[PDB]
């Protein structure tokens, strides 16, 4: 360590701890260059002495790391604001503003008035902005050559299960589609986490099947009970029919057990008539959730009592919802008393019960009062299946994204490549002292293709001639050019000319996080008065 | 905390760790095992044939040591043996590979290798897998004895052949459409007290030794019917409720007595309704057990209720409360044999029972207390067999010949594949040859001249299939050795040695927070 | 060592470590030192005089081990420049490298003389199909662009920078008249630094070439005899005596004028004897130069070791001082004499030509002689390049893609052979390859970017790198279809001398 260490605090007062705390943050941003990027490395990371953990995600490395310095600090929190608005571009905060922090105090130092280096760095993510929204030259998602395929097609090629995606392109624009629960504004997109996605080992790798209608994954091959009656009412139960423990009447202080055995008689009749009045109502195919003993369920099976039992609950949530039903009106018992009533049904045009990959599934098409849609799956095995399921759901989330802001920018240092070029243009039409503000701002932007095309063993230098090759004087203007270009693809690490991939990020990800990365710097000046305590 | 390290000093320090793991283990494999001596810290000698039970007893060091016990111990959990095998595989080629691409530097290339290592791995493994019948005891006794002789004890090998490729057969999953591996739950290991290995009977079927153990419990009953509550067995277990008195010794003995006669009471229906076995997964007392005599019917206590389930449809037991109010019963039959023995005072109740979801656990006994454990050794060997020979019928040869064939079909294609690619490609190929040339080097001679005579031998005539021996060091015929390798080894001890070389790769950073 | 004996300076470490490990440090200087460079060596000297140069015979003479193996191999590297011109930088690159791979197998635990016999099977193999990689040959030495595409290699293996101006300059000053049918000037070449008139402004002077000024008239024929003397004139100055400054000035006088009548009788002899030209080792008297106007003997006024030397070869003449009135002994021989302003300097210019005996002088402008010292560097090994003492030179592919061509071959006859000698075959295909992997990391990328392009093209002739963005991203340079070419007798002993050195130096532990 170097400054006195006499004094508190660990206070040495000028250069040495300007020079300290440059040191305590770029190393923290050294961890984050190892995990740059969808092609940054996996860092094994011991807890206390024998927990360990293996990530490349920054936002996790700084949730196990304890600061000591406030280098240290002020990174973790600046990276965990933008965390908690996605989640995503926490990366590129933190690699940035190490060099950030060594080039704003030798100029603030230098004040006609302090915050205009920091008005300057303000101004130049204003910069930013303006030329945010005026991009299009690069990562549109919203169409393509063909539709949202074309986007989704790349993107389910940036997620690789060999060489498919192809029949995989069309889940991601059915997803936004098929989902009609309420976001902001009422937009023609919709959350990509609803949608029922269910697997089906063993036929053709390529192949994927879109569902009309919502998809319930309920087991065959251990019930054998009535479900393949065709009807177009469906019944959602959130009830459990035992033989063994379902009633407790007597106390364990009676010297009878035989006031204990009579009780039990009756227990067992209820549920065989509470499947009668539920069927004498009007409903053809009910869902029952599970939670009854495994000698209750030997019984249903070889005798005959109609239910869908052991149904998935996250698929019944949205199903009975999405088809006009209702789980909760007439539940005051869950035992075989009370019978069944008309408000508890769901509605839709039929409900057909196919048998496809020897697996009969309950398929309910076209939910009423909201139509939706279901997508299952065609792997060849359970690992192949478990794939392509990690595969969809970043192709999932980016065209998502790219549906809010009309206005999208390239991905990773894609974008910053304009950013650091036609800033300075712009830093020099300032003139004064705020240009290098500007300047050492769009400096430190090229750092973010370069670390990433070293995890990708591209190593920076081919990464640096191309994007500045792209970069027309004459056509300053991105529109659409044959004469300038920005994009690169972030998986190879090296510059593919495209448009419709899934590593361009959009706006919305990008304005916050060249707000924090910016506040970061900001955020190590806002001392007054460095002192000691005793 | 606060901690960065820079890069290539941590990699380095992975094979540093890994490597020197990788020497001995690597002269501690097959027939030419030596031992691995751990003095203890308090004074005592151990030395095995296995370095599991030699590192987790001693300090394992940070850096790449604590990844190799966790690829060992998932290694371990599935079939066992390899776990020498796997971590003598990733630290060579993290040794021999890495340090020079790390002058090169590139991770990522090296890691796409291992992906065009292990592709180009089963495409030439397959070829060279011969099927065996599995409908033949015999061609599956030829390789279940191999795998027991890599010990020099081989007289109670053929003890351990009978019981083993007859159990797993039956042990399927439950989805019951389906052969290959069974799973430990599912196929268990118990040693019986006493007992000769001439009345060690082959048992496929489950066992229950919390069943019968006086004679006036349950007598040679086909279909031995486990009775849950609510007829035959009722909810009260507590107390007639005497007054509390805090100031005597006496009141806290009467309470509990009192809580063991209305277990008394509920076995009053077990007479009165007569069943044959009665569970209970909250386990009864020794003395509830006795009042179970006068019903003549055994209990099962200690248990869980998925042991009921599992157990139920396999032996054909039907669940009921009564007998004589039946309560729509399982399948009539699934059980092949109904047999009690006895050792001592202790009766054992087997039940075998025929392409069935039981948790099972088989019969297994020696002569002594000690040499009981060494039929159990036996048998985990022999389960290894019969789960591959379940999984892949085809299988190699080799003895060691089969990594360099391996090693020498990523040669070809790494001069086929011409590019960037190639030069971790065949760096990773050199580091398969360097085991099977140190089970030769135990065996004596120019090692590395054979190991040319490795390399000759395979894109000649044959690539293992004439091999090379492995307790001689001589080009033998493996086929007619009679040593085989398992093919399931050949592909799960590849498939762990390039993932566990892929994350000491991409680590160069530790912290302890 | 245990006992007072066995004084040794080699080992089982130090032999196997350090005597590989020497044998590295001087390769590892000439990693750039053959074909295309960025790579330059200031030298101080021995002379403690500041020079910069690229070839590694001026380096390596400069440079002093006590190693034996590092000692042995910049003779034999000389043995090949002895032979043929440029390529002396190949072959400590070659075997340096070759060395270090020789270690990796004595690392497995291989025998030294498995190692020995590996690369010497490796050696002949490679010299059967070398003649079949053979490309192209001199057809025409007349002509100035056969003779130029040979010579750019050699003289990038200097300077990339000079290699097109150079080779159709020393054509232009003609290596050409020779028919090479035991027909080689080694020091009638011999180049000549001419002061100012900057590097792109050498030029060419057929003929002995001297720098020094002409003083007096020119020579009465160009036919004359050429009389070369040590030093036939002197010049008169003195200081205090034993007693201090002599006792008169009349003796001084008396010995000045018998010094005018004998340096007038020494052009006076000269001119009896048949020899219309003095060459002067020495300094020029006046008393001597006012009778030479008269007598129409051309004259000159100072010159160094080196001129007495050539002319006492070429010509083929005496160099001694006359203290007496010369006689002709020196039996002048070019047809030709002429005076030429080369550089604005009075230049003396001998002529003759003769079919296997004629003469044609490199002659070099230019601003600063420590630049043109080191450009004469790639003219001198340019130069023996054309010592291929054939017409037809059985032109190979230049730059260095005969190497990746002899690389594909070697491991694989590598991998047909058994052995322990199976082995170093193919390390000697690695051999090969760390030359254009130690080019490349000059020209701007990484070796396995371009190692993997040589590789993969094929057996093709063409395809190697040069210093541009063609050999830096695609590692396709055409160094043999764009006028670079090697000879097959430069490469075959380069080959040749490197592995008899390396398999010697290997064997030794003492």
């Amino acid at each position: 360590m170097e400054g006195p260490l006499s004094v508190f605090g660990d206070r040495s007062t000028g250069e040495t701890i300007r020079s300290q705390n440059v040191m305590a943050a770029a190393s923290i941003a050294n961890i984050v260059k190892s995990s740059l990027g969808p092609v940054g490395l996996d860092k094994m990371l011991v807890d206390d002495i024998g927990d360990v953990t293996i990530t490349n995600d920054g936002a996790t490395i700084l949730k196990l790391l304890e600061v000591e310095h406030p280098a240290a600090k002020v990174l973790c929190e600046l990276a965990d604001l933008q965390d908690k608005e996605v989640g995503d571009g926490t990366t590129s905060v933190v690699i940035i503003a190490a060099e950030l922090l060594k080039n704003a105090d030798e100029l603030v130092k230098q004040k006609i008035h302090p915050t205009s280096v920091i008005s300057g760095y303000r101004l130049a993510c204003k910069e930013a902005v303006r030329y945010i929204n005026e991009n299009l030259i690069v990562n549109t998602d919203e169409l393509g050559r063909d539709c949202l395929i074309n986007a989704a097609k790349t993107s389910m090629s940036s997620k690789i299960i060999g060489i498919n995606g192809d029949f995989f392109a069309n889940m991601v624009v059915d997803a936004v589609l098929a989902i009609k629960y309420t976001d902001i504004r009422g937009q023609p997109r919709y959350p990509v986490n609803s949608v029922n996605i269910l697997k089906a080992h063993g036929r053709s790798q390529m192949e994927s099947m879109l569902i009309s209608g919502y998809a319930l994954n309920c087991v065959v091959g251990s019930q054998g009970m009535p479900k393949r009656i065709v009807n177009a009412k469906i019944a959602c139960l959130d009830f459990s029919l035992q033989k063994t423990k379902m009633k407790l009447g007597v106390q364990v202080v009676i010297t009878d057990p035989e006031k204990l055995d009579q009780i039990r008689q009756r227990e067992s009749d209820i549920t065989k008539e509470r499947i009668q009045k539920i069927l004498a109502t009007g409903a053809n195919v009910i869902l029952t959730t599970g939670g009854i003993d495994d000698m209750c369920l030997k019984y249903f099976v070889e005798a005959g009592a109609m239910a869908v039992r052991r149904v998935l609950k996250r698929d019944l949530k949205r199903i009975a919802k999405a088809s006009g039903a209702t789980i909760l009106s007439t539940l005051a018992n869950l035992e075989g008393e009370e019978t069944f009533e008309a408000a508890m049904l769901g509605q839709a045009e039929e409900v057909v019960q196919e048998r496809i990959c020897d697996d009969e599934l309950i398929l309910i098409k076209n939910t009423k009062a909201r139509t939706s849609a279901s997508i299952i799956l065609r792997g060849a095995n359970d690992f192949m299946c478990d794939e392509m399921e990690r595969s969809l759901h970043d192709a999932l989330c980016v065209v998502k994204r790219v549906l809010e802001s009309k206005s999208v920018v390239p991905g990773g240092g894609a974008v910053e490549a304009a950013l650091s070029i036609y800033l300075e243009n712009y830093a020099t039409s300032m003139g004064s002292r705020e240009q290098l503000a500007i300047a050492e701002f769009a400096r430190s932007l090229l750092v973010i293709p370069n670390t990433l095309a070293v995890n990708a063993a591209q190593d920076s230098t081919d990464l640096v001639a191309k994007l500045r090759a792209f970069h027309n004087e004459a056509q300053v203007n991105p529109e659409r050019k044959n004469l300038k270009w920005i994009g690169l693809d972030l998986s190879n690490g090296k510059p593919r000319d495209n448009k419709q991939a899934g590593v361009f990020e959009p706006t919305i990800v990008k304005v916050k996080s060249l707000k924090f990365a910016t506040e970061a710097a900001i955020t190590i000046l806002r001392i007054d008065d460095l002192i000691k305590l005793h | 905390n606060t901690k960065r390290e820079s890069g290539r000093k941590v990699q380095s320090g992975n094979i540093n760790a890994a490597k020197t793991i990788a020497d001995i283990i690597r002269t501690c494999l097959g027939p030419k095992s030596m031992m691995k001596m751990l003095l203890d810290p308090m004074g005592g000698i151990v030395m095995t044939n296995d370095g599991n039970a030699i590192l987790r007893e001693i300090q394992v060091q940070h850096p790449a040591a604590k990844s190799m016990i966790e690829i060992s111990r998932t290694q371990d959990e599935e079939v066992g043996d390899g776990t020498t095998s796997v971590i003598i595989l990733a630290g060579e080629m993290l040794s021999v590979a890495e340090h020079f691409l790390e002058q090169q530097m590139h991770p990522t290339v090296v890691i796409s290798a291992y992906r065009k290592a292990l592709d180009d791995m089963i495409s030439t493994l397959k070829k060279i897998s011969i099927p065996v019948d599995i409908s033949d005891s015999d061609m599956m006794l030829n390789i279940i004895n191999s795998s027991i002789t890599t010990k020099a004890i081989s007289r109670w090998s053929s003890l351990a052949c009978n019981i083993a490729l007859d159990a797993v057969k039956m042990v399927q999953f439950e989805e019951n459409g389906r052969k290959e591996i069974d799973i430990k739950k599912y196929a268990r290991v118990e040693k019986i007290p006493g007992g000769i290995i001439e009345d060690s009977c082959v048992l496929r079927g489950v066992m229950i030794n919390k069943d019968v153990t006086h004679p006036r419990m349950r007598r040679y009953i086909k279909n031995p019917r486990i009775v849950l509550l609510d007829s035959s067995l009722e909810y009260k277990k507590g107390e007639s409720q005497t007054d509390i008195e805090i100031t005597r010794e006496e009141d806290f003995t009467r309470i509990l007595q009192m809580e063991e006669e209305y277990i008394q009471q509920l076995c009053e229906d077990i007479i009165q309704l007569k069943p044959d076995v009665v569970i209970t997964e909250k386990g009864i007392s020794d003395l509830a057990q006795h009042y179970l005599m006068r019903a003549n019917i055994t209990a099962i206590r200690r248990v869980r209720k998925t042991d009921n389930n599992r157990i139920a449809r396999a032996c054909g037991a039907r669940i009921v409360s009564r007998p004589e109010e039946l309560r729509e019963d399982d399948v009539g039959t699934g059980a092949g044999l109904l047999e009690i023995k006895k050792i001592g005072d202790e009766y054992f109740t087997f039940i075998t029972d025929c392409k069935d979801p039981k948790a099972c656990t088989i019969l297994l006994r020696g002569a002594s207390k000690e040499i009981l454990s060494e039929v159990e050794r036996n048998l985990q060997d022999a389960m290894q067999v019969c789960r591959n020979v379940l999984l892949d019928p085809q299988l190699v040869p080799g003895g060691g010949a089969s990594e360099m064939a391996v090693a020498h079909a990523l040669t070809e294609k790494s001069k086929a594949m011409t590019g960037v690619e190639q030069w971790p490609y065949r760096a990773v190929a050199q580091a398969l040859e360097v085991i099977p040339r140190t089970l030769i080097q135990n065996c004596g001679a120019s090692t590395i001249r054979l190991l040319t005579s490795l390399r000759a031998k395979h894109t000649q005539e044959n690539c293992e299939t004439w091999g090379v021996n492995g307790e001689t060091g001589t080009l033998v015929d493996m086929k007619e050795l009679g040593i085989w390798e398992p093919l399931a080894v050949k592909l799960q001890t590849y498939k762990t040695a390039v993932e566990t070389a892929v994350l000491l790769l991409r680590i160069d950073d530790i912290v302890s927070g | 060592m245990l006992k007072e004996g066995a004084k040794h300076f080699s080992g089982l470490e130090e032999a196997v470590y350090r005597n590989i490990q020497a044998c590295k440090e001087l390769a590892q200087t000439t990693r750039t030192a053959y074909g295309p460079n960025g790579m330059n060596k200031m030298v101080i000297n021995h002379l403690e005089k500041l020079f910069v140069t690229n070839d590694a015979a001026t380096i390596l003479r400069e440079l002093e081990v006590q190693h034996p193996a590092a000692k042995m191999i910049v003779m034999a590297s000389h043995m090949q420049e002895q032979e043929v011109g440029d390529g002396t930088n190949f072959v400590l690159v070659f075997a340096g490298a070759l060395l270090e791979l020789a270690e990796e197998l004595l690392r497995i635990g291989l025998s030294v003389s498995e190692v020995i016999e590996g690369y010497e099977i490796a050696c002949r193999k490679a010299h059967e199909i070398l003649p079949n990689l053979v490309c192209c040959s001199a057809k025409n030495l007349r002509d100035i662009d056969e003779v130029s595409s040979l010579l750019r290699t050699s003289i990038m293996s200097k300077q990339y920078g000079n290699e097109v101006f150079l080779a159709k300059l020393i054509a232009q000053a003609c290596v050409s008249i020779f028919p090479d049918s035991g027909h080689f000037n080694v020091d009638n070449i011999r180049v000549c630094k001419i002061l100012g008139s900057g590097i792109s402004s050498s030029s060419v002077l057929h003929g002995m070439v001297f720098k020094k000024e002409t003083e007096g008239d020119v020579t009465s024929v160009k036919d004359a005899k050429i009389a070369v003397y040590s030093c036939p004139f002197d010049g008169m100055i003195t200081e205090t005596k034993g007693t201090v400054l002599i006792k008169t000035a009349e003796e001084l006088m008396n010995f000045s004028k018998g010094e005018e009548n004998l340096m007038d009788a020494q052009v006076k002899a000269i001119a009896d004897t048949g020899a219309n030209v003095v060459v002067t080792g020495g300094k020029v008297a006046d008393m001597a130069l006012h009778y030479a106007n008269k007598y129409n003997i051309m004259l000159v006024r100072l010159n160094s070791k080196w001129d007495l030397r050539r002319l006492c070869k070429t010509v083929g003449a005496t160099a001694l001082p006359r203290l007496t009135p010369p006689v002709l002994e020196e039996m002048g021989h070019c047809d030709s004499v002429y005076l030429s302003e080369v550089g604005d300097t009075q230049v003396v210019v001998f002529k003759h030509e003769k079919e296997d005996g004629a003469i044609s002088t490199i002659v070099l402008r230019g601003s600063t002689d420590n630049l043109m010292d080191d450009i004469e560097r790639a003219v001198d090994d340019g130069v023996n390049t054309f010592k291929v003492l054939t017409r037809d030179k059985r032109l190979v592919p230049g730059g260095g893609a005969t190497e990746i061509e002899l690389a594909k071959q070697i491991t694989s006859y590598g991998e047909t052979c058994p052995g322990l000698e199976q082995y170093a075959i193919k390390k000697f295909a690695e051999a090969f390859e760390a030359i254009p992997r130690a080019l490349a990391e000059n020209s701007g990328v990484k070796a396995n970017e371009v190692i993997s392009k040589l590789y993969a093209v094929h057996q093709e002739g063409n395809k190697n790198v040069g210093l541009d963005i063609e050999a830096e991203v695609p590692a396709v340079k055409d160094m043999l279809e764009a006028g670079i070419l090697d000879t097959y007798l430069g490469k075959y002993w380069a080959i040749k001398l490197a592995t008899n050195a390396a398999v010697t130096v290997l064997r030794v532990d003492q």
